């Protein structure tokens, strides 16, 4: 539905991360369980 | 973000409430009822995720409302959603505020949801008293409302060329007549009223009644049409409720049915005030008469727009209801008073209302003559006043009203759990 | 049964050992690395 | 946690998921003594007094005896197949100490041949605890065991008379005997009967880029000076 | 056992009902609805499923029938505290026990008071709690003002005040506050014109807890479908505005306007100001009535009662007994019960007054299922301290409801 | 447990209160105030049975109150406190009840704490509005109140043969007189006043006023003594305030000071009403007169036992104050209303009050004709009522009152943080 | 910067004061007092420059006042603090000024500070005379005030439809009456007064009184209620205080209490005037009566907002107090006169108060008829004036009074150590 990683940078459309580069999977895990790993996206952001 | 995003979330909150009421006193020890499971899962989606386990649902809900009030009260933050474009587009705004990144975001399923919606309008027994959601969709996107959903006609009432009030007409219908007067068309909670009152008699024959703009979208089933002399309990003067066992059958006819509709009969009628004028054939002369249509009133399929788009509005000033927001604010108000903010809030709202009004008229300045005679939570009135501004183009006032409503509704939903202390 | 022990330490009561909470703050940061930095990248799927 | 003469819970014939337990439910306990904190419990353990010619007791033990003992049998009591509890409520001592409860599940297949081995904690063990910690300068943690018997009679199906009712009850008595316990209410479980909802509980999102980001590490971006050149010395702010 | 222990089960039976009505006609062949599944598990948690429900009602009637069995529930103490009692009756042993989940269950209950659209017609449970433990009722739940009515200084009753409103006035009388199912009425009838200015109205006790949203406030002359004399609902497009104010709101609330109003009668007084003199005027407030936060206690505690004797509704019990009664008449056991209950009621009144004796002047005008009345009767004994009367009402109520809930499946064979 | 144990804990809760006030708006980051440490240390000691260190008080404080309300609500639990023994002895009882074991336990340091208490009665400027502790000790153990502690004489008033009331006398003092009536000794908040009223002049001479039992324990410093005609701002008739620069000085004498005390002078006086009678020498004849003593009043050394033990009370009925509990209840009441329990709580106190009274008279039964006019928290009025029972011998009535007071005080202290939700 | 940043620092300076008061004459040679420790540390927190032990705390405290006066005078600098938004949102402004940088920043420990604060409202004995910080918070953020803090009724007063003022209503209460007049409701420092004046006797029976908007906030404990004829010491005519031992009881009831409250009795009462009305029952007819409630007055829970928000104001012009600012200015003024700037300051203030009002009315200009009848420090009066401008609607007026106040106080605190030289 939308990009999971939020890079605040201003980029050329050509290289800008977009929705269709990602897919969302529904897995047999409670959100609580996946929670921590979701932070990676936040870390991946301010670092690279 | 998107006006859409706010709705999807509002809907979720309204869903949470629904399932709370569903679970009240149904939370037993040895079982996980489906309703509770759903309630549990909804709580789970409300927070971020990084909000961890939910041990006491009161907290995340409480936290969310608190952040909402400190947001909805600061122009600097919630400004973005006050500009014209927020109401008329699905443009993801470039605004950074951790309230929105946390709570507001697309929640509904597509396209399955939209579809279930459409199917409902064709459903047999819709919710008698619907969620703000539906109203929100109508007032903002101008979507359709269920075909069988009932409504109290008197709300629909708007000012027309002739009579400029539904309630005011009361004090006059109770004053004896000087001579044969003009017809009148009024509405109660559960019935529609029309007729002619005179101090002299009125001959038997055909009389035409021009169904008012606002009422030309009403439909009724299981209705009883009879002659009566009361309007909201107040007695109507200058009319007769008399009849002989063998009087000449009095009937009327609407442009949608080729057969005559009887009056004063134990037969349950079904007809619609759409299409034209009611042609009434009075069987036996009467000294002023009043017909009553009492039954289940619904808005004619696919014409609810007139009401919610605020299109049924012809003249200025005008009478206008609140689409029921008051009925939903109750709780949030109680919560406000209960912690002493009812005042500090009431101030911040005038501020919000004023800034909204502003972004609608070029050039950017509060129009002169604007002075409210009521507080933010008495919408019905404030709407009247917004609509009464001679300065601004009518269609813009209409928008402002609609806009204010959506924001107001949003409050009624999100603030309910406010507790700062 | 093993719910994040390095951080819980059921054996000790945080109410008689303020030291613990201090230790926890310490752990938290190391958890950024052990959990938060590990990004789920492979959910297996098939065509059906 | 509570201290009590004897306890257990057998609910034979039930169709529920719980049919036996090493412990009981909170409302069945009658609190007649309340030990405020570890200190106090420890203090009572140390007040020894002479009872008779050759014996002594101690305020804590002395208090434990004041409790009514309900026959093991009375716990597994049954009437026409349904377990019943004619006895009153269990006299008990409430100890307000922090404690960890070790949960354990056991599945009752329905074949009453080999009695299960349920872990039970005795008063004696609690004293043995208080004596190994008498000097501690901060309360120790008591690990209290609690077993729950899950109803799994489904794998057992025939109408043939094999044994005597009395035997079944005697079987279930394996669950009774515990002297130190925590209420079954403590155990927090979610119980699903329609697979559907078990799934709806266990579902979550993970959005993932199809192709992994290509992360450049050893990029070397350093400034380089251009050749000789005309240098202009910016002038100082004048008047 | 515990009072909570009963309420807990009551709730579980009202739940059995709710889900039964949910499953009606929604029970298909290759399909297991979530509702039916719940209902099923609730049936199990209690004990074909009709047989058991029956056995249970039977044993209940059998119990609440003999004063020797349920004696303990009739003691001043059972209603006063959550103390587990010493009793061995194989009914309580088999059916009454905790069934709600703590603390969760409670947490939900409060989250509910803040809910947008609570139930329009709540379960007995919610009432039981308010009346017994003095809990809160949802902030947005609506009630019919006339039920909220209790006798006050100025007037004896509400309905009776009708026949007096139908009689032409002799001279400018005293202010009147009366209430219908869907609206509040207040004004001053007179046979001589009344100047225009400012008029202080003091909001009665019972009515000071009300709050209205989506209301039309207009001048009328009817009351419960009856003509009010000495009042004129006349006016003209020229007449000056007729506003009114309440302490809770800083602005003016207009009358005879198509505008929807929402104000609160918690200020204690309505300040009304007529713009044109009238030969008797009656203002009406018609809208949605809810009970203000934290003040729903007044109503359900009977603490809103000041005079003696007084007017009193039945907290809607009558509406729930219907099922049970109809099942009684089909057994002939209607009379037997009618009597056994007459004893149950005596004994309870007894245990509330020391020394233990059926007080002076206790003749019941109506049978056990006309609570609204029998309540009036008990609230009428001046030889017994006031507060103790109130309690007997509240207490008697709870047992009544419990009957309304547990007997329904009664079929004594 | 011990009546002492409750007092001790109460003292601690009160200390906590005191320090919460001291810390308000003095909590700056980067700075650990000595006050804040003490506040913190006290919190710890409160939840000493479950912790050895505390982060935020918001919770344990709440919990404590909630549990406390749940305690004095159920007769079954707090019954042991309503027995005649609990008020008399320091015998450590054994009660199996979570609240008692967890919160009620020894707090004050002995004997050092007592030493300081004594050293205090001797202090220069004691607290003007003392804690409840002090009062609790006075009323229960009958200990001394500080020598320099000011008090409002009117509170000290009790009924005596002559004049039945204090405030009631206001009505009579305003009605012009017929003859030369009996002398009146009445008191206000900041001044005590006496005199004789008549319609005909009083022979400038020597007059003797007997000082009422209740006031015979008062002492004034920094007092002006003048002639006046008002009483609580109400005019007194049968009294002359007129005087001339030529008039012969008027002076009064007390059995303590061998010297004459001037009247209508600008000199700040110091004297004591203990010892017997006031000898007033009227220098000029006056048609009714009223002497007023306005200054700082303190109870004499070692005589507080009269006030606080109800020994000032000579006859029945009698009017009596409430030792100011009502000024402390305020908070706990405001918290009861906040969650609609104000209703149930009353019904519970009533039960308590009754159950308490019962335990005092043998045989165990509510006396005949016991009718309360006021609710549990209007103590003043309820004590009057207890004290008016002719079938129960005085000493017991007093005890009922003293005992009931302590419990009321305790409630006002322990309940403040109540919030169930 | 942030409005919050200013309050926080004020609280610090206001705290420094407190401790300076504590340390006075308690600074001994070998002792180390928790108080002096606090003080000396706080002396440090002022200056961002340095952190060495302050050998002479006068120096930096002075430098700070001086810097402040030099800032608060120049509208080019302190302008940002006069914007509509500064009194509304917590949005750190982009302003660069030597003062703001060196002295203003967050200082209160969070969240602890708030926790303590709320825990405080429930405290038993709050400060009887609160720091400014408390009002600053109530007036600006609308926070709660301590549940049992006392207050003098008359301050609380505001103008009502019936009677224009309070103090002025005195002279009228003096003049004998023409004929039975309408009820009056006045308030003194320590007592509330109500009643009906008449030259002719008025019958014995029930009488209804509507408690005013400003007084429906009150609540009293430890109260004596009686019949008097004085108002602020002035005699009220057209009322009698006569009575006799035979007279029937004269009780009054309030909606909040289901029990009769006695009048002219020695019992101490406690009741809430928030019920909306008083019901008095004269037992015997009186030729004009006046009831008095003298006790401890407190503002009901969650209602102080009415007083501090100026929401109790319904008329215009209106009588308005000053929230006691006058009492804090004293010091600053006496320090101004000291160096001859009392003059030059008044001119910079008038520019401030003017320039402030300006920003409050769109479009941006001084109103017509701005006739300041008093100087900047007689606030009580200047407020009446701002609130009397018919041009600008009520709300904007109120907002200006509040905003003005906060600035006023801010000065009263920071100026004090001012010495130019």
């Amino acid at each position: 539905p939308a990009v999971p990683v939020i890079f605040g940078d201003d980029l050329e459309p050509a290289v800008r991360e977009r929705a269709n580069l990602y897919h969302r999977y529904s897995v047999p895990y409670h959100q609580i369980e996946l929670a921590l790993h979701a932070l990676a996206n936040d870390l991946l952001s301010i670092q690279y | 973000m998107s006006r859409q995003m706010w709705l999807d979330t509002s809907a979720l909150l309204e869903a949470i409430s629904e399932y709370v009421v569903r679970c009240n006193g149904d939370t037993f020890s040895g079982l996980t009822t489906g309703d509770f499971n759903a309630l549990s899962n909804m709580f789970t989606q409300l927070s971020v995720s990084s909000a961890g386990y939910v041990s006491d649902p009161r907290v995340p809900l409480q936290t969310m409302s608190n952040m909402f009030v400190s947001f909805i009260t600061s122009t600097d933050r919630c400004g973005y959603m006050l500009r014209k474009t927020w109401f008329n587009s699905d443009t993801k705004p470039t605004v950074s505020d951790d309230f929105i990144t946390t709570y507001i975001r697309p929640r509904l399923q597509v396209p399955m949801s939209d579809t279930v919606r459409q199917l409902n309008n064709l459903s047999l027994q819709p919710s008698a008293k619907p969620k703000l959601y539906e109203r929100q969709n109508a007032i903002m996107k101008g979507l359709d409302i269920p075909y069988s959903e009932p409504i109290e006609p008197c709300k629909l009432f708007r000012s027309v060329a002739g009579q400029t009030g539904n309630i005011p007409m009361m004090g006059i219908l109770a004053t004896p007549p000087a001579a044969q007067q003009q017809p009148f068309f009024v509405a109660e909670r559960r019935r529609i009223l029309f007729g002619i009152r005179s101090n002299a008699a009125i001959p038997a024959g055909a009389y035409q009644f021009v169904v008012p703009a606002w009422a030309s979208v009403l439909s009724v089933t299981g209705a009883y049409v009879y002659f009566t002399n009361s309007f909201f309990g107040t007695i109507i003067a200058g009319v007769t409720a008399t009849a002989t066992a063998a009087d000449a059958a009095t009937t009327f006819t609407v442009p949608t049915d080729a057969n005559n509709l009887p009056v004063q009969t134990d037969s349950r009628l079904s007809f619609s005030l759409g299409g034209g004028n009611i042609n009434l054939e009075l069987g036996v002369a009467k000294t002023g008469f009043c017909v009553a249509i009492e039954g289940e009133f619904t808005i004619l399929a696919n014409r609810s727009q007139a009401y919610y788009t605020l299109n049924s509005i012809t003249q200025t000033p005008t009478s206008i209801d609140d689409f029921d927001v008051s009925d939903f604010l109750t709780t949030f108000l109680s919560q406000l008073r209960a912690c002493g903010q009812y005042e500090i809030f009431s101030d911040a709202m005038d501020q919000l209302t004023n800034s909204l009004i502003t972004n609608y008229m070029d050039p950017p300045a509060i129009p002169a003559g604007l002075a409210f005679t009521s507080p933010w939570f008495r919408f019905s009135e404030r709407a009247r006043t917004i609509l009464a501004l001679q300065n601004v183009d009518l269609n813009i006032r209409k928008l402002i009203v609609r806009h204010l409503w959506v924001i107001t509704s949003l409050i009624a939903v999100f603030g309910r759990y406010y507790r700062p202390n | 049964k093993d719910i994040y022990d390095k951080f819980m330490c059921i054996e000790h009561d945080s109410a008689y050992e303020p030291s613990l909470t201090m230790h926890r703050v310490r752990v938290i940061y190391s958890m950024l690395n052990d959990y938060c930095a590990k990004m789920i990248s492979e959910v297996p799927y098939e065509s059906s | 946690f509570y201290i009590v003469k004897n306890s257990g819970f057998v609910d034979r014939g039930s169709t529920g998921p719980v049919i036996a337990s090493s412990s009981v439910y909170e409302n069945v306990l009658k609190v007649v003594h309340t030990i405020a904190d570890f200190d106090a419990a420890n203090a009572l353990r140390l007040q020894r007094r002479r009872v008779d010619n050759t014996s002594y007791t101690d305020s804590l033990s002395d208090m434990f005896n004041g409790l009514r003992s309900i026959s093991s049998s009375e716990f597994v009591r049954s009437v026409n197949g349904r377990s019943v509890f004619t006895e009153g409520r269990i006299d008990a001592i409430k100890v307000n100490m922090r404690a960890k409860f070790d949960l354990q599940f056991i599945t009752e297949e329905g074949g009453y041949s080999k009695p299960p081995n349920v872990k039970k904690l005795m008063f004696s063990d609690f004293l043995s605890f208080l004596d190994s910690h008498k000097s501690d300068y901060r309360p120790p943690l008591l690990t209290v065991p609690i077993t729950i018997g899950l109803n799994n009679l489904g794998e057992t199906n025939s109408n043939t008379l094999r044994m005597r009712s009395e035997a079944i009850d005697e079987y279930f008595s394996s669950y009774v005997g515990a002297q130190i316990l925590v209420p079954i209410n403590v155990v927090d479980t979610r119980v699903y009967t329609e697979f559907s909802e078990l799934r709806n509980f266990f579902t979550g999102d993970v959005v993932i880029r199809d192709d992994p980001f290509d992360v450049w590490d050893g990029v070397k971006a350093t400034y380089i000076p251009i050749g000789v050149h005309g240098v202009r010395l910016d002038p100082n702010g004048d008047q």
